[PDB]
RNA sequence: UACCGACCGCAGCAGGACUCCGGGGUCAGCAGCCUCUAGCGCGGGAGCGAACGCGGCUCAGGGAAGUCGGCAAGCCGGCUCCGUAACCUCGGGAAAAGGAGUGGCUCUGACGGCCGGGUCAGAACUGGAACGGACGCGGGGAUCCCGACUGUUUACUAG
RNA sequence: GCAUGAAUGGACCAACGAGGAUCCCACUGUCCCGAGCCGCGCCUCCGCGAGCCUCCAGCCUCGGGAACGGGCGAGGGCCGG
RNA sequence: CGCCCGGGGAGACCACCCGGCGCGGCGCUCCUGUACGGCGCAGAGCCCUGCGAUCGCCUGAGGGACGCGCCUGCAGAGCGC
């Protein structure tokens, strides 16, 4: 018969199967679609999460409760220190798909990379790129077959690597990760720019842009083995029931005489592959600038360092953003930038009046050092 | 931001976004910097016999 | 295997086996004991001993009983049982 | 006339199985908690610190909206003083209901005997507005039905 | 008054009850709506080491059929452990 | 077209992600709330050349750390395939 009240499944079945993600780290499904005739540029950037803060901004919302005063709101801080181009690959558009052409190498590479190459640096035979990199001495051959891929490609993109040793982290190989080049003309204008920034860095600063919305991509956190409760949000049973009360009551009708794949079940939590969309850009700048969080509110120079440290990451190097709202993932975990494919239309523009800069390691009251020292008759 | 405010019952500076506030039945607005202050004053406990508070500090003289 | 040496020690010095105690140098020389005489002798030359009772020190309740003359620990925080439980009327009726 | 709860339950079985001797502290107490004497480490160990179970603990705001049903859990509780209704077989009801106090230290008085002993009462000072600080230890009230009351019963589903 | 009723006892009743029932105060994870934690088991290892059950076997949908098939007819899937 | 081994941001076992690990210190930060001892015309009082709960000063002190930064110590790249 039938159930007597009404009320919805629980959980979304558009995210199945609930396993520990296969993939290395976050990747890049799809890129943004490519429109003739718009500038050249890059559509994504790789990154560690470092930390979270407060802001205090100024609102402009023509319509809305919060259009002349001010708000507090959550930011989220990303460590991007520059990625090195090394290797241009082509695709061709054919019937059965998107199919590479050729990739070529740069002459030199960077150890780094060589080492992502390997799995023991120490003990493996160092043999690759050995004989390519004689050949690629002279420009002839890197010419030749960017002539090739001038003639027989549709889509253009480069590929950039890390450089973990301007980071807190403890890896020493690098991240390898395949940027479109969208914009330009024609194929060729395509081709000669990406081959104009080889074996060079590439800063975030020439990326995005503040105020524009992204997309983040990375790896949850993980949980491992989980019940129904917990990994589905089912209700809980009456105290009364004899051997426990967290579980599902029933897991099907005496017909199909089968377990649907439809019924929430125990097993693992977290370590998943998602995607948030459509946070906007508050800030890019470097930790090299003592002036980084300083405003038109504030006296003594306050950089992105906070008071006693980024609590389980390590001080932050170089060259940063900061995004509106959360990101998946915990700190340290390497996350994803790229420009959103369908962004929120009615955001009103960036305005920051102050960023809070105090010890996060407990409850800090301090925004420098030198206050606290001068507090404390230090 | 040059706009904080005193906590009530330790007399130190709270920063924006950083505590609660409650109103008492006459009119009267306390600020409370953490979890640990308000619990203090709702136990009546005397902030002049607290040592790390400015009200204890003041009647020792280690604060003018 | 020291059982028989213990049992007979337990014995012959009058107290629990638990308070019979052995010199761990001269263990051969205990061991080829087996009778009463053996163990005298043994014990006559300090091989084998006991130990005073560990006896609980009153220290804490003397003082406590000296204050409590003086007046103190008697409120009404101190005090359960009710008053004809601690101080019948009958006693005093009898001595007036 | 040794020795044993080594006895009975198919067993070296968390069951059953009569009696004697009975220290110290806290206390009304042979209660609960710690302990001298005496006895003794019992169907084996290591790692890890998922779900879930068994036995426990805490939880913002609300306070029975949960459920056949306040089931389960929680509240109360020692002692001293104050104050206690309707009804009644005049004996009760009654700890009715409901209030306040309680630590430590330094003192004062009262009660015997031709030196001892504890108890009861009062005061100053002083501790995060704390004191039956563990333990032990009633939740209460207004009504209807049945049986007067203490007692007995289906060993193993009905008290 | 389907079909109450007088020692097959009628009516009433203070005290009493691990008796059946309704309501009020206080109290609370019973609940809104769940979260965190402790010990033991579980789990991995060394040692030791059973019972129950068992035509044969062990993926589905429809048909017909002792009228609700694992095997039969027609289709759809599936390395093995 | 390698493992064994160690550590986690990973975890029932496995796997996954990373590796010249880590132990032990020093500094920063922040949790508690002002250490023991000494010294006081402090101290209600007293059987008073002494006893006394408490209080002040040295003392936002002492104790602690699973976060961050360094190394002045000790160490850390070895068997089956
Ligand atoms: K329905
Ligand atoms: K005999
Ligand atoms: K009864
Ligand atoms: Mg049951
Ligand atoms: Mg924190
Ligand atoms: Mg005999
Ligand atoms: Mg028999
Ligand atoms: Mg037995
Ligand atoms: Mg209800
Ligand atoms: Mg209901
Ligand atoms: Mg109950
Ligand atoms: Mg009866
Ligand atoms: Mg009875
Ligand atoms: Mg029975
Ligand atoms: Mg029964
Ligand atoms: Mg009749
Ligand atoms: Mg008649
Ligand atoms: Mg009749
Ligand atoms: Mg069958
Ligand atoms: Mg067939
Ligand atoms: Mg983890
Ligand atoms: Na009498
Ligand atoms: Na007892
Ligand atoms: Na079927
Ligand atoms: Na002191």
């Amino acid at each position: 018969s039938h159930r007597k009240f009404s009320c919805c499944r629980k959980g979304n079945l558009g995210y199945l199967p609930r396993k520990r993600c296969t993939r290395g780290r976050g990747r890049c499904k799809t890129f943004p679609p490519d429109v003739q005739g718009a500038p050249i540029h890059l559509t994504a950037f790789l990154g560690y999460k470092a930390g979270c803060t407060h802001v205090m901004r100024f609102i402009d919302h023509r319509g809305s409760n919060l259009h002349n005063r001010q708000a507090i709101d959550q930011a989220t801080i990303i460590d991007a220190p520059p990625m090195i181009c090394t290797a241009i690959i082509g695709y061709a558009k054919t019937p059965k798909g998107l199919r590479a052409v050729t990739t070529v190498w740069a002459a030199h590479i960077a150890e780094p990379a060589m080492r992502r190459f390997y799995r023991n640096y120490f003990h493996a035979e160092k043999t690759a790129f050995s004989t390519y990199m004689k050949k690629a001495a002279d420009g002839t051959y890197i010419k030749e077959q960017l002539g090739r891929l001038k003639q027989h490609a549709d889509v253009i993109r480069i590929v950039a690597h890390t450089q973990p040793a301007l980071t807190p982290l403890k890896q020493k190989k690098a991240d390898i990760m395949e940027i479109q080049v969208n914009g330009g003309a024609s194929v060729a204008e395509k081709v000669d720019y990406a081959y104009a920034l080889m074996e060079k860095p590439i800063s975030i600063k020439d990326v995005f842009s503040v105020g524009a919305q992204i997309d983040t991509i990375s790896i949850t956190r993980g949980r491992g083995f989980e019940g129904v409760v917990t990994r589905w949000g089912v209700t809980r049973l009456p105290r009364k029931t004899r051997r426990g009360n967290r579980k599902v009551a029933c897991i099907g009708a005496w017909h199909p005489a089968n377990v649907q794949y439809t019924v929430a079940r125990a097993g693992q939590m977290g370590y998943f592959h998602r995607t948030d969309t459509n946070k906007q850009v508050f800030m890019i700048d470097t930790a090299e600038n003592p002036r980084c969080c300083t405003t038109e509110f504030d006296l003594t120079d306050k950089s992105i360092n906070p008071v006693g440290g980024f609590v389980n990451y390590g001080r932050v190097q170089g060259d940063f953003i900061m995004i509106k709202g959360t990101c998946p993932g915990p700190k340290r975990r390497p996350v994803v930038m790229r420009n959103a494919l369908l962004p929120h239309r009615n955001c009103p523009p960036v305005q920051l009046q102050w960023i809070s800069t105090a010890s996060k390691f407990g409850h800090g009251i301090f925004e420098t050092v030198e206050e606290r020292r001068q507090f404390y008759a230090k | 931001m040059v706009t904080t405010n005193q906590c009530s019952y330790s007399g130190r500076k709270i920063l924006p976004g950083y505590g609660k506030r409650m109103s008492r039945h006459d009119k009267v607005l306390l600020i409370f910097l953490n979890r640990k202050a308000s619990v203090h004053y709702l136990n009546k406990w005397n902030p002049r016999k607290i040592r790390w508070t400015l009200a204890s500090r003041r009647a020792r003289g280690k604060e003018v | 295997n020291l059982r028989l040496q213990k049992r007979l020690a337990a014995d012959v010095l009058k107290c629990g086996k638990r308070r019979v105690r052995f010199n761990p140098a001269h263990e051969k020389y205990i061991e080829q004991a087996s009778s009463r005489e053996a163990i005298r002798s043994l014990i006559e030359s300090k091989i084998i001993a006991k130990l005073d009772i560990k006896g609980s020190s009153r220290g804490r309740i003397r003082a406590r009983h000296a204050a409590k003359r003086l007046g103190r620990h008697s409120g009404h925080g101190k005090r359960r049982g009710t008053r004809e439980a601690r101080m019948p009327s009958k006693t005093l009726w009898i001595q007036r």
